[PDB]
């Protein structure tokens, strides 16, 4: 079934590098464009990067700019996002799951705090 | 040791070989995964109708392009020139090249934006202009019973497509008057003019048709048949509805409740493929034909020639494998048989030149008359079905392990207690 794990995030320091994976299974992921999404404490989900099922094109959001890089791996199940310049506005759980076929299941998402 | 005990130990080393040498046979063979097809022929006494998508073979009429359509668009569709100047015109009728040339000026013309989906929407054939009568099983339908689509040949439209709520309409009796039936004015004098030959210039008119099931989409670029003018055209179709089998038997994928697709709610390997090609113009230049689906801007007509057909030709020739397209484990599918018949009777061609205004010639060479049924209420389903199950093999090794040496698994569960005792 669709698990769509996403695994290896973790408390960061500020201004500091984290990877963030996901392990999407149950479905052909290589035609499936990949999200990840920030659910703010509190607050409703909101989207954070996404990139298309090629690989190609890469969407990222305001505060997201030239500040975090979204890398699709093909074959492997995983998607990475190469988190950089972390503060701590952006202390959220983490979820990734595919952008446009959004009735799916959503993962436990690993919690990024970036204080110290 | 006798000559019996002889004959009798050598007797059982000899039919012990065939015993291997047949139950290896039956393993591999089980592990082909062999399958054997079914045919069978169910009559039904309700067939829901198939959705029948149509369009005309002229993607758009020449009396609505305008000068700002003319100006952005107008090298794309085929009439001007690299530097926005109409080509040779020498095998160029009088009054169509007067009415172009007068939408060719650009003479301190302020062009406004353009919309690539909004020139097909109001460029495009108007079914309430083609569709002349419609029926349904001897009920008078209607202009608004048939939903817009786009494809790569325009504007398309789709009689019972069981979209937007609709119920699929159903058919209680096979035969001509018993089904859909709709005539319809091509318009060949809306058709674009041809001063030269290009790659893709046509001459040919009628309208494309394809008949498909509800679930998938309509593909006509490709699924599709041609209807001339002047002409009853008897579509007389044969549900067809096929098993198939998963792997490691067969090839194809299991549906699902939801789908394996980006942009479309249920799984063919129609919608795979427009998918495919979607994601593909998507991720690469952040445009998309008119016929596709989602949401990203439409390309203008500068992005065909520099994002679109490129990038479709390398998808499509070279790159052929990025998208490869299992096919559903069951669909209905429809068979169909074309014949024809002269439209219109001397008897009527006059009644018909009076009910529409138009000239006797006009009606003779624009008028057709579709006309899609059941021949009999009866689906062939095509099965495939699994030729050797596990049973069937723990039955065949068994009879002959029975056979050749008496065995059983409990008499190899003896031998190895008594080897074993042996050694201890
Ligand atoms: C697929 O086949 C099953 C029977 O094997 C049938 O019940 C179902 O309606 C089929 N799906 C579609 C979309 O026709
Ligand atoms: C039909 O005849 C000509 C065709 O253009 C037109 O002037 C006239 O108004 C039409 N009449 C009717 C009743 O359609």
């Amino acid at each position: 079934q669709v698990q769509l794990v996403e695994s290896g995030g973790g408390l960061v320091q500020p201004r500091g590098s984290l990877r963030l994976s996901c392990a999407a299974s149950g479905f052909t992921f290589s035609r499936a464009a990949m999200s990840w999404y920030r659910q703010a404490p509190g607050k409703e989900r909101e989207m954070v990067s996404t990139i298309g099922s090629f690989g190609v094109s890469t969407n990222y959001s305001d505060s997201v700019k030239g500040r975090f890089t979204i890398s699709r791996d093909n074959a492997k199940n995983t998607v990475y996002l190469h988190m950089n310049s972390l503060k701590p506005e952006d202390t959220a759980v983490y979820y990734c799951n595919a952008r446009y076929r959004s009735s799916y299941p959503w993962g436990q998402g690993t919690q990024v705090t970036v204080s110290s | 040791l006798s000559l019996k005990r002889a004959l009798w130990a050598l007797c059982f080393l000899g039919s012990l070989a065939v015993l291997l040498c047949v139950c290896t046979e039956r393993v591999q063979y089980y592990f082909h995964y062999h399958h054997v097809t079914k045919l069978d022929e169910v009559a039904a006494s309700q067939l829901t109708f198939p959705a029948v998508t149509f369009c005309n073979l002229n993607e758009f009429r020449f009396s609505q392009v305008s000068k700002n359509d003319l100006y952005h668009a107008g090298e794309l569709l085929a009439l001007l020139n690299n530097r926005y100047e109409i080509p040779d015109t020498q095998m160029a009728d009088e009054k169509q090249l007067e009415i172009l040339q007068d939408k060719a000026n650009f003479r301190s013309f302020k062009p406004k934006p353009f919309n690539m989906r909004e020139f097909y929407d109001r460029a495009g054939h108007d079914i309430r202009d083609m569709l002349l009568s419609c029926h349904f099983r001897g009920e008078v339908c209607s202009a608004e019973d048939f939903k817009v689509v786009f494809t790569r040949y325009g504007k398309c439209y789709t009689f019972n497509s069981g979209r937007d709520g609709r119920p699929r309409l159903k058919t209680m009796k096979g035969g001509t008057g018993n089904g859909l039936e709709i005539m319809l004015d091509i318009q060949q004098d809306e058709y674009l003019p041809v001063w030269g030959e290009t790659d893709e210039t046509s001459f040919e008119a009628g309208i494309k048709v394809q008949i498909h099931s509800q679930d998938e989409p309509p593909f006509i670029d490709q699924l599709g048949f041609g209807v001339a003018p002047g002409f009853q055209t008897f579509v007389a179709c044969q549900e067809q509805r096929l098993i198939y089998l998963p792997p490691p038997w067969g090839t194809c994928k299991a549906v699902t409740m939801d789908s394996d697709l980006d942009f479309f709610d249920s799984y063919s390997i129609t919608a795979c493929r427009i998918d495919c090609e979607t994601r593909y113009l998507v991720e690469n230049c952040n445009c998309r034909m008119v016929h596709m689906p989602g949401d990203a801007p439409y390309c203008t007509p500068e992005q065909y020639k520099e994002c679109a057909d490129p990038a479709l030709d390398f998808l499509v020739e070279k790159d052929q494998e990025y998208c490869v397209c299992e096919m559903p484990c069951n669909l209905t599918r429809y068979g169909k048989e074309l014949s024809m018949v002269k439209i219109p009777s001397k008897a009527s061609a006059k009644y018909l030149a009076k009910k529409y205004n138009k000239s006797e010639q006009y009606i003779g060479e624009n008028i057709l008359v579709l006309d899609i049924f059941f021949e009999v209420l009866n689906y062939e389903t095509i099965e495939q079905k699994k030729a050797y199950e596990i049973a069937g093999l723990l039955g065949d090794i068994g009879g002959q392990m029975g056979l050749f040496i008496g065995a059983s698994i409990l008499t190899v569960l003896e031998l190895f207690d008594y080897a074993y005792e042996v050694i201890k």
